């Protein structure tokens, strides 16, 4: 009974960081280390013609990006376990992220280490235009 | 190819939005094409579900810097004979709302104590997993009648983990600076464990200079099993499965094969007092 979530490639990384008291450094241990990244993640078909804002209520990947479901993102959401905001609730679920072509190989580790820029809505680093 | 762990026990008809869905697996079939998903505007998000994630499955085989390995060898399980724990954990069924999960009911040691636990899963949710109470019932059986009391002589998860941590810090405080469960068949028994354990880089107690084997929740504070009054969670323990040492049959008979003293009396401590028996007769002699 019940529905399969997960592959078996996930399984030492999830086991890891649900059982760490900081699931983020234990993620970006595990990667230190050689682990591979999380995958299964929600990758989407898009024209690629999107406004390229980070996180989004539709998909907004533009050339340089890909999209994904921001849940499938979130190594919280990955992982069934607390959130680090104070409210304990998510940014990414229920929302779409951009992420980089380059970086879309691990898009829960891309989430974890970058922030969006608050004024133009891209990724600090990869789009944001402003200083 | 696929793992039951974080398995989707909801009776719910339909998969995942794409935002929502924590895995690719996970989507709706509609949202599916070319090994791919789209987004369909005009088929919204559902923002009231809850969908029990199954904890069965965990694997912790992972090899990083600076993190001890939970699971141990034999030989380095005997050199630490006197941290040994028996643990085991009667659990009961995910019902109504849910379908295909255990949960944790009673968690017997080989000190001799029972705790009862409230039957709690992890519950998917629009916003966060949901740590709390759901409806489950015991196991489909006559050897699992003593359970069926149990049900509703339980205790919230926040009070098991502080009693197993005193437990445990009463008992191993003056005999070791760890603690090693010893198990039989360790699957439902680690599941128990992300109920009340912590793992991380190795650490030292905050009132001492011996290593810390206890975290607190509400201070983010380690402790020794001397300094860990009020802590909730067990950090960083040692664990070993007996029936991996080639036994042919069930933990009761191979610790009658050399004990005659510990019978039967098919509660969850009964269980961990003989897993230790067993593991000391057959390591030992
Ligand atoms: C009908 N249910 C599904 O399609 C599903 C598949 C995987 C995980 C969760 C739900
Ligand atoms: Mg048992
Ligand atoms: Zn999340
Ligand atoms: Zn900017
Ligand atoms: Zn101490
Ligand atoms: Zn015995």
């Amino acid at each position: 009974a019940g529905n399969a979530t997960e592959v078996p490639a996930n399984s030492t990384v999830l086991s890891f960081c649900a059982f760490a008291v900081d699931a983020a450094k234990a993620y970006k241990d595990y990667l230190a280390s050689g682990g591979q990244p999380i995958t299964n993640c929600v990758k989407m078909l898009c024209t690629h013609t999107g406004t390229g804002q980070a996180i989004t209520v539709t998909p907004e990947a533009n050339m340089d990006q890909e999209s994904f479901g921001g849940a499938s993102c979130c190594l919280y959401c990955r992982c069934h376990i607390d959130h680090p905001n104070p409210k304990g609730f998510c940014d990414l679920k229920g929302k779409y992220v951009q992420i980089p072509t380059t970086c879309a190989n691990d898009p829960v580790g891309f989430t974890l280490k970058n922030t969006v820029c608050t004024v133009c809505g891209m990724w600090k680093g990869y789009g944001c235009s402003c200083d | 190819n696929v793992t039951g762990l974080f398995k989707d026990c909801s009776k719910v008809i339909t998969g995942l939005h794409p935002t929502q869905a924590p895995t690719h697996l996970s989507v709706d079939t509609k949202f599916k094409t070319e090994g791919l998903c789209v987004d369909i505007p005009g088929i919204p998000k559902d923002m009231t579900y809850r969908r029990l994630i199954s904890m069965m499955g965990f694997k912790m085989n992972y090899q990083v810097n600076g993190y001890p390995n939970m699971f141990i060898t034999r030989e380095e399980a005997i050199r630490h004979v006197r941290a040994w724990i028996g643990f085991d954990v009667e659990g009961c069924h995910a019902t109504r709302e849910a379908v295909g999960t255990n949960l944790p009911l009673q968690l017997g040691f080989s000190t001799g104590v029972n705790l009862v636990a409230v039957p709690t899963g992890y519950v998917d949710t629009p916003n966060n997993t949901d740590f709390s109470r759901v409806s489950a019932k015991p196991p489909p059986g006559d050897q699992f009648k003593h359970l069926i009391p149990l049900m509703y002589k339980g205790l919230p998860w926040n009070v098991v983990r502080i009693k197993i941590v005193q437990m445990l810090s009463d008992t191993l405080k003056n005999l070791s600076d760890r603690v090693v469960f010893v198990l039989w068949a360790h699957g439902f028994e680690l599941t128990s464990m992300k109920y009340f354990v912590k793992i991380g880089p190795e650490r030292t107690c905050c009132l001492c200079d011996r290593r810390a084997t206890c975290f607190s929740t509400a201070s983010d504070t380690y402790a020794c099993w001397h300094h860990s009054i009020g802590f909730d969670y067990v950090y960083n323990p040692f664990m070993i499965d007996v029936q991996q040492w080639g036994f042919t049959g069930n933990l009761q008979s191979n610790h009658d094969l050399y004990c005659q003293v510990h019978g039967n009396a098919h509660v969850a401590s009964c269980d961990a007092i003989m897993t230790r028996c067993l593991a000391v007769h057959e390591c030992f002699v």
